[PDB]
C-alpha cells in the first residue's frame, strides 16, 4: 500500500544516488567519488531508517485514529451548545421585534 | 390534554462526556503504556542501533549490474 | 406596567440563554 | 463571544436584577365565569357603572393586595414577593402624566 | 514482516558500506560493489513486494518520527490531550447537571405547579 510506494520511491531514490555516485567516480576525483558514495549511502540508511520509523508507526497502537474520532465528536458536541447560544441569541433579537 | 406544555423527555444515551476514549473504545491500556514511556525515543534507538536528511527523506516519502560493478574503479581514496 | 412585563418576559429568556452560555463557556 | 470574566458575570447579575426588581402578594384573584357584555349579557348595569366610578372592584378598578391597602391603576405598588430586602415596585398601569 | 526483513537487510548492507568505506582500499572494492548491486536488487523486489497495498499517509505522524519522538512519545502526547479534553467536557456537563438539580430543587421549592409536572417529565 502506502508503505510499498514510500519503499518503491526510496528504491528509485537509491539508482538516483548510484548514478549520481557513478557521475562522481567518472568525473569526480578519487577523494571524490568515495565522498559522494559515502554521501550517498548515508543517505540510503537515513531512508532506510525512515522506512523503519514507518512500520514502527503503521504499528505499535492502532488506536490513534479513534482517539482524534472521540476528540472530534467532543469538539462537535461543543459547537452545537454553541450553536444553540447563538440560536437563543437570533431568539431574543426576534422577541425585541 | 388540557394542561398542554409538558413536552418530551429527552431519552437515556450511551455517547456521552462521561466515558474517556481510555473507557470508551478500552484503550485503558495504551493510555497506561504512554504513561509508562513519559515515566521511563525513537532517535535513541536508532542512535543505539547505529552509529549516530531528514528533509530530504520526508520529501522523497512525500513524493548493467556488471557495468556498475566494474565502474568502481577511480574512487576508495 | 405592560412594557416591563415584555421585558420581564425577554429577560427571563436572557437568563436562559447566559445559563446555558456559560455552562458550555 | 467569550465574556465570562468575574467582573463582565458580574455586571450582567446587576443589570439583569435592576429590570426586574411575609409574602405582601397581591390577594389571588377568583377567576370570574361571566364577563360584563358576553359572559353574563348583562349588558350595562346601571349597578356595574356606578360600581366602576366609586365603588372598589377588585380587577376593574384596581389591585387590592395583601396587608389590605387599596392600589388604583394610576399608583404605583410598591410589593416583596420574594423573602429578601429588595421590593418589586409595579409602576403605574395607566401613567397619566 | 518481510518488507521488514528487506529493510534490516538494507540497514546493514548500508553499515557495511560505510565501514567499507572508512577502513581501507585493502577491503574488497569487488565485495561493495557487488552488495550494492544486490541492495538495488533486494529494493526493486521490495517495491515489488509493497506497491499494491493499505494506503493511509496523510498525517503529521512523519514530522512527529523526524520531530526526534516515536509514536509513544508524540502519540503519547496527543492520546493524553485528547484524554484531557474528554474528561474536561464530561466535568462540564457534570457540573451543568448539578447546576440544573440545584435550580431544579430550587423551583420545586418556590411553586407545587412546577413541582408536579417537574415530576410529570421525570
Amino acid at each position: 500500500r502506502l508503505s510499498t510506494l514510500i519503499e518503491f520511491l526510496l528504491h528509485r531514490a537509491y539508482s538516483e544516488l548510484m548514478v549520481l555516485t557513478d557521475l562522481l567516480p567518472r568525473k569526480s576525483d578519487v577523494e571524490r567519488k568515495i565522498e559522494i558514495v559515502q554521501f550517498a549511502s548515508r543517505t540510503r540508511q537515513l531512508f532506510v531508517r525512515l522506512l523503519a520509523l514507518v512500520k514502527w508507526a503503521n504499528n505499535a497502537g492502532k488506536v490513534e485514529k479513534c482517539a482524534m474520532i472521540s476528540s472530534f465528536l467532543d469538539q462537535q458536541a461543543i459547537l452545537f451548545v454553541d450553536t444553540l447560544d447563538r440560536l437563543a441569541s437570533l431568539a431574543r433579537d426576534a422577541l425585541v421585534h | 390534554g388540557p394542561f398542554y406544555l409538558m413536552r418530551e423527555l429527552p431519552g437515556s444515551t450511551e455517547l456521552t462526556g462521561s466515558t474517556n476514549l481510555i473507557t470508551h473504545y478500552n484503550l485503558e491500556q495504551a493510555y497506561n503504556k504512554f504513561c509508562g514511556k513519559k515515566v521511563k525515543d525513537l532517535p535513541g534507538m536508532i542512535d543505539l542501533p547505529g552509529s549516530h536528511l531528514r528533509s530530504l527523506i520526508e520529501k522523497p516519502p512525500i513524493l548493467g549490474t556488471m557495468l556498475a560493478g566494474f565502474r568502481l574503479h577511480t574512487g576508495p581514496l | 406596567r405592560l412594557t416591563q412585563l415584555q421585558d420581564a418576559v425577554n429577560s427571563l429568556a436572557d437568563q436562559f440563554c447566559n445559563a446555558i452560555g456559560v455552562l458550555q463557556q | 463571544l467569550s465574556r465570562n470574566e468575574i467582573i463582565q458575570s458580574y455586571l450582567s447579575r446587576q443589570s439583569s436584577l435592576l429590570s426586574s426588581s411575609a409574602r405582601q402578594l397581591h390577594v389571588l384573584v377568583p377567576q370570574s365565569p361571566p364577563t360584563d357584555l358576553p359572559g353574563l349579557t348583562r349588558e350595562v348595569t346601571q349597578d356595574d357603572l356606578d360600581r366602576i366610578q366609586a365603588s372598589q372592584w377588585p380587577g376593574v378598578n384596581g389591585c387590592q393586595d395583601t396587608q389590605g391597602n387599596w392600589y388604583d391603576w394610576t399608583q404605583c405598588i410598591s410589593l416583596d414577593p420574594h423573602g429578601d430586602d429588595g421590593r418589586l415596585n409595579i409602576l403605574p398601569y395607566v401613567c397619566l402624566d | 514482516h518481510l518488507e521488514e526483513h528487506l529493510e534490516k537487510f538494507v540497514e546493514n548492507i548500508r553499515q557495511l558500506g560505510i565501514i567499507v568505506s572508512d577502513f581501507q582500499p585493502s577491503s574488497q572494492a569487488g565485495l561493495n560493489q557487488k552488495l550494492n548491486f544486490i541492495v538495488t536488487g533486494l529494493q526493486d523486489i521490495d517495491k515489488c513486494r509493497q506497491q499494491l497495498h493499505d494506503i493511509t499517509v496523510p498525517l503529521e505522524v512523519f514530522e512527529y518520527i523526524d520531530q526526534g519522538r516515536n509514536p509513544q512519545l508524540y502519540t503519547k502526547e496527543c492520546l493524553e490531550r485528547a484524554l484531557a479534553k474528554n474528561e474536561q467536557v464530561k466535568g462540564k456537563i457534570d457540573t451543568m447537571k448539578k447546576f440544573k438539580s440545584l435550580l431544579i430543587q430550587e423551583l420545586s421549592k418556590v411553586f407545587p405547579e412546577d413541582m408536579a409536572k417537574y415530576r410529570s417529565i421525570r
